[PDB]
């Protein structure tokens, strides 16, 4: 607050926290769903399309964790197969327009970085070694999101570069380029050249 | 040593820092929020100090200066090694740019990576014959050396918790930063220093804790491989035993207040200043092949606790034969180690015996840095002062004047070759032997090789002038030398614009043709006959001609002035001397007069506009007649009969035919030197000039009563020129781009 | 398919004319090596100042860049700083560094391709008459001897100059195995530029 | 928790002093005080390393904290109070059941009986609480270490309160396994490790006898010497040095083991130059030299001095290693020599590898293979007959000591020499700083974790210690207050300062010096750091500063040569200049808050607003004109009981 105000406003906001506790699901950050799209969407797992924070009710001083982007929930829901519907109902996006929703861009780039990271750790050297599942999924996932115009392949590759730049290394570079080749072959017939 | 001059300001404590440049610029931290500001000092102009904001966050603990000047590095205790460059070239307007960051405190010296050129000064074994053998080049290697064989710029910096940061500087302009632990066992590095080992620059990074812990040297190579910086470490022979923890005087010297490699680029010699509360003992160490192991090379008796240690920066050969003749000839400068004590004293040390060479019993010095010729000190005093003490070449011993001559001549010649700066040498030149130094410089410039004389044909004039500013018997000669520099400059920028179409048959450049015709063949007393016996195909596009008028009007006004001064009206030696009486400058001016005639025959605008008294007198022709007469009298050597009565008769009429203009003269000031005193100090103030002892000299554009436009100013020349190139887009770019860095003397620009 | 190296003066009177000299000659050079701006053409750049520098790194070598656009980015922003009040820039040390680059390029190639090396000296000044005192590989080798050693090694070099200078014609003729503005002296070896 | 992790052997009086201070400053109700003490003890026990640190927590929890609470009872209805505290504690089934699991026995039945044995918890309360705990036990479904310690204290203290081979039998049954660390723990927790160590040091001094002929008593005296040396060298590493240290400087005897402790004995913070004047006496190395070299069989040991043998081995190994380097001494021969020097009393192996650690520390990487291959041998087992009466246990204690010593050197070049490897981790809380990562990142991560959970840790205190030493006190205080000043919520800032006070108790004095002097003026005299002193983080920093000032002064005209006094004077001078200045802002509010807190927790220790300087009390007038504070706090400020104090306080209160 302002310096003329002070213990007044801070201590009055601190007195409503015994209420913000009665309105927070204990363990909310760590609760995870089971991705079956037949239960079309639960308003419990929704997230704000723009800040990736659990949509909280009212303006109370909540626990510090409920104000942090739920990258964990999104990464879990993004990993599992057949999960695009739960993601599209989670981030609230709807197939009606161009989005370039930057938060989904950043989280997808982070997912590919995490896959590149898991590409190490002895990898079953001459095989994927249950890490090939990650790339087998990532192919279809990235395809669905970018090809449906909610993502921009140019910016995705640009940010992917900065993420891997100054990062460790190769040992996973073939699968990454394989993921890229999917969209490359998909839209190098229609979309622009400089893309 | 007396104070050169000492200046304070107008008015917790944290460690200070200072770094004297290759040129004369000091950068001291000066913790008075102006506790985090870097102060830059011109050192030939105190009282105008530029305070860079420095945008740091904790105490600026390490400052360091590029081996070329021109770049300043400052690391704080938060991690921002920040590289300060010279915003559009100007010594008082620094700007922040590419740097790097690691959130620990860079506590060890930021080092600047070593270019291959090291140096060598064979001190007095050969302070007699020539330049190559006086100042030689040793075969040190660079760090990373290049892709293609020329060193890569960058900076090592070791931090508490023993990290290292290499951060090469690619010519592209972006940094390649890296970080890797010194030793796998991470430990406290409180005081630590970096120096560079000649063999391929395997640079060694010494690092001690606080007390009774080994000093723990290391080895770090730089490895540009894989388009990403890589650094590899190997331990080196560690050295416990500052030799004060074994005398059974256990804790009389707990802490290590300083450790500094005896010279960067001179590893395998470390200075270790242990200390306590009101006590200190300094020791040097040397890594001898016995298996390598350290052992004391010298140690000092108990001393009052040291506040600042300053290392020699002048390269001096420690070979036995060289130190012998140095002790004979008393050429002490290099063999010095400035130790500053808490009591208030300042002692110089032998650097190999750590005896005492001199004292300055005289609030202590919390930051001390020697100069680049070992003739000056810079003591940031605790109260907030700043002294520049003179360190005599011979530590006060009155040995004969020929020997002082030979000492200072050797140092000045060193500064000629390396080009660094000579303000320090000027601090010591007595008013008695300035003429003799100039004579010996004439000799040692003639004698050399007829090849290096081209390297120095612009620094010799600057040194001559800076010397002649002393010795009130020869203040008359500085103006003429700074005019000869300008004349040479104009001649080389007007004989370079010709660009013919013809190359008729042979090797004969238009400037060479100009000179050969003008001197050898047509010594005709009348112009338009010199214009005849020349190719009139000197055609510059009619824009550059018009831009050239402000300069050609100079050569015009100067010919008029020089010919006006022949009657010697003034009682004293006037300000046009020595250009009369046998100068080849007469030949140069005649060449310029012929080319001005040929130019103006094309565009009448770019001619010297003389205000004449008779209307149709063809003023240029009359001035050329007078010049030809004077040059005919002054070409052949011997005749003092140059002012033959006819010639002075013609010259004394010149006020009647034209208006003798009023010129600038470009010493433009008398600097701080030639004002200090022999012995007396000089109290100064930051921002207030010493109370008592408008021409744009490089464009010849008149600024008015007040300037109304910003302007830089040469530090040593006195020159003043406009900052934004105020001519139109069509302006001669062979001038404004010639002086855009260092001006014709060779000194940095400063804003007004 | 070859690697070139251009030795432009750093600071001399070339600065004015360089903006025009770059187009009419230096742009066709990059073209004849690519159509219209790690394997193949390794472009290099070398600038050398005049003696007027209290040591400031007589020659600023760049790097080998295989990208013709990276080379045009180097060639631009060759800031023509303050050359002294004297003529005669030091083409000696520039030529010395140039030969080193060629040599390293050779020790780098070491393979089936022994490609024709092209070095262009763009200088409006005459030679300096002093040996290459800066280089560590070649010291004491005066510019003349450097031109002999750059001719014998079998690499052909072309001196373009905005001004017709005899001290450079004797240079160019002294080694051996079209001008848009008549004032220029533009004599090429091995490179084809539109006449 | 800090007094358990870092400094166990510290006197009860010190911890009682620290704990009274905090209770006063923060006005902790006495029921909650003991609840928190007992909760911290249990948490440290549960989150403890497996083998040899667990005894420490249990000794602490069960012996030492009871005496602290006894002294606290002395320093105040305390029985009713500890009863309420234990009633709170029993109503925590998760923590108590994890304690029951780990300690292997009912960890609260025992604690209750032990607390009742002292002057705490009257008997009816004990019976009631034990019944309630059994009732809690019922619902949730090889003697333990707890009872082993509770029995090791009385028995070992009373019987070891005060010379045949039977003494060897006693020491051998002591070394029988997991009984060396029990006795030591029980003694150290009760302020008795000093007398224990001195008893064994005197046994070591005697056993360097060397005035007997036959082999049977000679061997007895020999292995007595070895076991004494190993026991003392173990007390030296694990329970810290300087407990075995000579308390009285008589200046004449200074027994052997004290000498060797200072001479080589590499311990944390000591690196010990080899080639020291003390490692090489050079009196007679040829004696030990031939004793090792010539005799292929076991050493004579009939009259071995051991006063100079463990000292001469430092030079012996030096000469042997130099000769082996040269190429004269025949790798198989040095194999034989190392076998010889291990074959008998392993004290010589300890001293030798001590010197070898010192040596390999100060040498280059290329020149280390020989020095380390000697050690890799001396670390191996004998695998031979003709050994002393107890070889296995002597080897295991020797291996523990050697691992602790060589643990540092064999981390550069990584030199992985393995070890017997019993007691799963002998070096817990060892290297704890992720390499290649800076110290600021680790500090901010550890501190953020410490805010996510009130209690600090056992491991985090060691990370905090290594980051306070590596670095400085200034760097530590700066980069922790910078973290406190970024928290925006009131609860978190208050928890942050409550925790910072204990993370700071490590070297509290220097932390106070640096915090006050260099950080608070830096914040109060920047005009741009002023925006950080806003109200939610500023009141916290003010509380922390007042607590630091009170704790640094209250521990152990006024002597202005003491740095704390000078920095307090400077702090209050700046307080004055800020109060009476033209500009007002968050700095004025922070200074008023500092004053208000210094009034609130004002106790008898800091009589005159602790160390208000003599030209001060001149800004009491300013804290009146800008009062925002009740009257009568100003004489609390004012230097009462003084002549000029009368007038200043009177003119002051005349206004408010």
């Amino acid at each position: 607050p302002h310096w003329l105000l002070g213990n007044l406003v801070s201590d009055f906001v601190d007195t409503f926290r015994p209420t913000a506790r009665i309105n927070s699901i204990c363990g909310r950050c760590s609760l995870l769903p089971v991705v079956n799209n037949s239960g079309a969407i639960c308003n419990s797992w929704k997230l704000d399309p723009a800040t990736l924070r659990f949509p909280l009710k009212g303006l109370l001083p909540y626990d510090k964790d409920l104000f942090e982007p739920q990258t964990a929930l999104l990464r879990y829901v993004l990993e599992q197969p057949y999960s695009r519907d739960m993601v599209c109902n989670m981030l609230g996006l709807n197939k009606q327009h161009k989005q370039r929703c930057p938060v989904l861009e950043d989280q997808l780039v982070d997912l590919v970085v995490y896959a590149m990271e898991r590409s190490e750790t002895e990898e079953k050297f001459d095989d994927g070694g249950t890490s090939q599942l990650l790339w087998q999924h990532l192919s279809s996932q990235l395809i669905f999101f970018v090809l449906f115009q909610f993502a921009s392949f140019p910016h995705m590759v640009l940010s992917l570069h900065q993420k891997l730049a100054g990062r460790g290394l190769i040992k996973g570079r073939d699968h990454l380029m394989w993921v890229l080749l999917q969209f490359i072959s998909g839209s190098i017939q229609k979309n622009a050249l400089a893309d | 040593m007396d104070l050169a001059y000492v200046c304070e300001w107008e008015k917790p404590s944290v460690p200070l820092a200072c770094a004297w440049s290759c040129r004369n610029l000091i950068a001291f931290t000066m913790d008075l929020d102006l506790t985090r500001m870097i102060h830059i000092l011109d050192t030939e102009h105190p009282w105008d100090l530029h305070s860079i904001p420095s945008e740091h966050h904790e105490a600026i603990t390490c400052l360091e200066w590029d081996q070329s000047g021109s770049r300043l590095l400052s690391a704080d205790a938060d991690g921002q090694i920040k590289c300060w460059s010279m915003a559009d070239h100007l010594a008082n307007s620094w700007e922040s740019s590419v740097g790097s960051l690691v959130e620990g405190d860079p506590i060890v010296a930021l080092s600047w990576l070593h270019n291959g050129v090291k140096l060598a000064l064979h001190v007095e074994k050969s302070g007699a014959s020539s330049f190559g053998e006086k100042f030689s080049r040793v075969k040190f290697s660079p760090s990373l050396t290049l892709f293609g064989g020329k060193p890569m710029e960058g900076w090592i910096a070791v931090t508490v918790s023993g990290l290292v940061t290499v951060s090469l500087l690619k010519p592209s302009g972006q940094v390649l930063t890296s970080t890797e632990s010194l030793c796998r066992l991470r430990g406290r590095v409180a005081l630590a220093d970096i120096a560079f080992t000649g063999g391929g620059n395997i640079v060694v990074a010494t690092a001690d804790g606080s007390s009774a812990s080994p000093v723990q040297f290391y080895k770090v190579c730089v490895s540009v491989v894989s388009e990403k910086c890589r650094i590899d470490t190997e331990i080196l022979p560690s050295l416990f035993m500052r030799c004060t923890t074994d005398l059974n005087r256990k804790d009389k010297f707990p802490a290590i207040t300083h450790l500094k490699f005896l010279a960067r680029d001179m590893s395998e010699q470390v200075l270790l200043c242990a200390s306590s509360q009101t006590s200190s003992i300094v020791e040097c160490w040397s890594l001898r092949k016995e298996i390598l192991k350290w052992r004391i090379l010298s140690a000092t008796n108990d001393l009052d606790r040291v506040s600042a240690v300053a290392l020699p920066k002048l390269p001096i050969s420690l070979t036995n034969t060289d130190l012998k003749v140095a002790s004979d000839t008393q050429f002490y400068p290099g063999l010095g180690l400035a130790l500053a004590f808490h009591d208030g004293s300042v002692h110089i040390v032998h650097r190999l015996s750590l005896q005492t060479m001199a004292v300055f019993y005289s609030v202590h010095l919390k930051a001390m840095q020697l100069s680049w010729t070992s003739l000056a000190l810079v003591g940031i005093d605790s109260h907030g002062k700043l002294s520049v003490l003179r360190l005599s070449p011979s530590m006060g011993h009155p040995l004969e004047v020929g020997l002082a001559l030979r000492h200072l001549l050797f140092l000045l010649e060193y500064c000629m070759v390396t080009g660094y700066d000579w303000w320090d040498i000027l601090l010591h030149v007595q008013p008695s032997m300035v003429q003799s130094l100039v004579e010996k410089l004439h000799e040692e410039y003639t004698r050399q090789t007829a090849a290096l004389q081209q390297v120095l044909s612009t620094r010799i004039l600057a040194m001559k002038a800076s010397l002649c500013k002393l010795s009130p018997c020869t203040v008359t000669r500085v103006c003429d030398y700074h005019t000869k520099l300008f004349l040479i400059a104009i001649s080389s920028t007007l004989k370079s614009l010709l660009r013919p179409h013809f190359l008729n048959t042979p090797d004969k450049s238009p400037g060479d043709r100009l000179t050969e015709i003008c001197t050898k063949i047509t010594d005709v007393d009348i112009d338009k006959v010199m214009i005849n016996l020349k190719t009139e195909e000197f055609v510059l596009d009619m824009n550059t001609l018009q831009a050239l008028q402000q300069l050609l009007q100079w050569v015009g006004d100067f010919v008029l002035y020089l010919l006006a001064s022949l009657p010697n009206q003034g009682s004293l030696l006037r300000p046009g001397h020595s250009f009369l009486r046998d100068g080849t400058s007469l030949g140069m001016l005649r060449e310029l007069m012929v080319v001005i005639r040929i130019w103006g025959l094309l565009k009448p605008s770019c001619l010297p506009v003389y205000t004449a008294t008779s209307d149709t007198q063809d003023s240029m022709s009359l001035l050329f007649r007078l010049l030809t007469k004077l040059w005919i009298c002054c070409r052949d050597e011997g005749p003092a009969s140059e002012p033959d009565e006819a010639l002075v008769d013609e010259c004394c009429l010149l006020p009647s035919q034209l208006l003798i203009p009023s010129l600038d003269w470009l010493p433009a000031s008398d600097g701080l030197v030639s004002r200090l005193q022999p012995k007396q100090p000089l109290r100064l103030q930051f921002g207030r000039a010493p109370t008592l002892p408008k021409i744009d000299h490089l464009r010849r554009l008149h600024l008015g009563a007040c300037p109304t436009e910003e302007c830089k100013a040469c530090t040593r020349c006195g020159c003043v020129t406009m900052l934004k190139s105020p001519n139109r887009t069509t302006a001669v770019k062979q001038w404004e781009q010639r002086w855009i860095k260092n001006c014709l003397c060779g000194g940095l620009w400063w804003r007004v | 398919v070859a690697d070139v190296v251009f030795v432009i003066e750093g600071t001399a009177n070339l600065g004015p004319y360089f903006e025009g000299l770059r187009k009419h000659y230096l742009l066709p050079a990059i073209e004849y090596f690519n159509g219209g701006p790690y394997g193949g053409t390794q472009y290099s750049l070398v600038v050398f100042n005049t003696v007027d520098c209290a040591p400031e790194s007589y020659v600023q070598c760049h790097a080998p860049t295989s990208s013709a656009y990276e080379f045009v980015t180097w060639l631009d922003g060759i800031k023509f700083m303050g050359g002294g009040g004297e003529s005669c820039s030091l083409i000696a040390e520039g030529l010395s560094t140039a030969l080193q680059l060629f040599d390293d390029f050779k020790k780098m190639r070491e393979q089936i391709g022994q490609t024709h090396r092209v070095c262009l000296l763009i200088c409006n000044s005459p030679p300096y008459l002093l040996p290459a005192v800066e280089s560590t590989t070649y010291s004491g080798c005066t510019t003349e001897n450097l031109v002999q050693q750059i001719g014998e090694r079998g690499i052909h070099f072309s001196i373009v100059s905005p001004r017709k200078l005899p001290a450079l014609r004797l240079l160019f003729e002294k080694a051996a195995p079209v001008s848009q503005d008549p004032r220029h002296m533009v004599l090429v070896r091995g490179l084809v530029l539109p006449v | 928790l800090l007094e358990g992790t870092m400094n166990l052997t510290g006197e009860t009086q010190s911890l009682v002093e620290q704990l009274t201070m905090v209770k006063r400053m923060q006005h902790i109700p006495t029921p909650l005080f003991v609840l928190e003490i007992w909760k911290a003890c249990f948490v440290g026990l549960i989150e403890s390393p497996e083998g040899t640190e667990e005894l420490k927590w249990t000794a602490f929890t069960f012996l030492k904290i009871p005496q602290v609470l006894v002294k606290l009872k002395k320093y105040s209805d305390f029985t009713e109070d500890v009863n309420c505290a234990f009633e709170f504690l029993l109503k925590l089934t998760p923590l108590l059941d994890k304690a029951d699991q780990r300690c292997n026995c009912d960890c609260t039945n025992f604690l209750l009986q032990e607390c009742g044995k002292q002057g705490l918890l009257s008997e009816a309360s004990v019976n009631n609480l034990m019944a309630k705990r059994k009732a809690d036990r019922e619902h949730a479904p090889i003697q333990p270490n707890i009872q082993l310690i509770l029995r090791a204290e009385p028995t070992v203290t009373n019987i070891l309160k005060t010379s045949p081979e039977g003494l060897l039998g006693v020491l051998g049954h002591m070394l029988s396994g997991k009984s060396l660390d029990l006795l030591l723990a029980a003694a150290a927790a009760t302020g008795k490790l000093k007398s224990f160590a001195r008893k064994f040091i005197n046994l070591n001094e005697f056993t360097t006898y060397g005035s007997e002929e036959s082999t049977k008593p000679a061997s007895v005296r020999a292995l007595l010497f070895d076991i004494s040396f190993l026991m003392l060298c173990h007390v030296a590493q694990t329970y810290g040095s300087e407990v075995i240290l000579s308390e009285s400087r008589t200046g004449a005897e200074v027994p052997f083991f004290e000498t060797w402790m200072q001479t080589c004995m590499p311990e944390e913070g000591k690196i010990l130059n080899p080639d020291h004047p003390c490692f090489r006496p050079d009196s007679t190395k040829v004696e030990s030299l031939v004793a090792l070299l010539n005799n292929s069989s076991e050493m004579k040991l009939v009259q071995m001095k051991w006063h100079e043998a463990c000292l001469s081995i430092s030079a012996a190994i030096l000469e042997i290693l130099n000769a082996w380097e040269n190429g004269v001494l025949a790798f198989e021969s040095i194999q034989k020599i190392t076998d010889n020097i291990k074959g008998k009393v392993c004290s010589l192996a300890v001293c030798a590898v001590a010197w070898l650690v010192a040596h390999v520390r100060m040498l280059g990487l290329d020149e280390r293979e020989k020095s380390l291959q000697m050690i890799r041998q001396l670390a191996g087992p004998l695998f031979s007959e003709n050994t002393l009466q107890f070889y296995n246990e002597r080897v295991v204690i020797m291996n523990s000591i050697l691992e602790r010593m060589c643990a540092d050197v064999l981390q550069q070049t990584a030199t992985q020499i393995k070890f017997p490897s019993t007691g799963v981790d002998t070096m817990p809380y060892w290297n704890l700083l992720p390499p290649k990562r800076p110290i600021k990142e680790v500090l901010t991560d550890i501190f953020a974790k410490v805010l996510e959970k009130g209690w600090v840790d056992s491991r985090s205190i060691h990370i905090f210690d290594t980051l306070l030493h590596m670095g400085g006190v200034y760097w530590f205080c700066n980069n922790l207050i910078k973290e406190l000043l970024k928290e925006t919520r009131k609860e978190h800032t208050l928890r942050a300062v409550e925790l910072l006070y204990s993370i700071f108790c490590l070297d509290m004095q220097q932390v106070t010096l640096v915090l006050l002097g260099h950080i608070l003026p830096g914040l109060l005299t920047d005009s741009s750091k002023w925006h950080s002193l806003m109200d939610p983080p500023g009141t916290a920093l003010a509380k922390l500063a007042v607590w630091c000032a009170l704790s640094s002064y209250s521990s152990h005209t006024v002597n202005m040569r003491d740095p704390l006094n000078r920095v307090l004077a400077n702090l209050f001078l700046l307080i004055s200049s800020i109060l009476g200045s033209r500009t007002a802002g968050p700095h004025t509010q922070f200074v008023q808050w500092f004053m208000e807190e210094c009034v609130d927790c004002l106790e008898q220790g800091g009589r005159g607003s602790v160390l208000q300087f003599m030209p001060f009390t001149t800004v009491s007038e300013l804290v009146k004109v800008s009062a925002m504070s009740s009257p009568k706090v100003v004489l609390a400020i004012t230097d009462l009981s003084l002549p000029l104090g009368r007038q200043v306080a009177a003119k002051a209160i005349a206004a408010l």
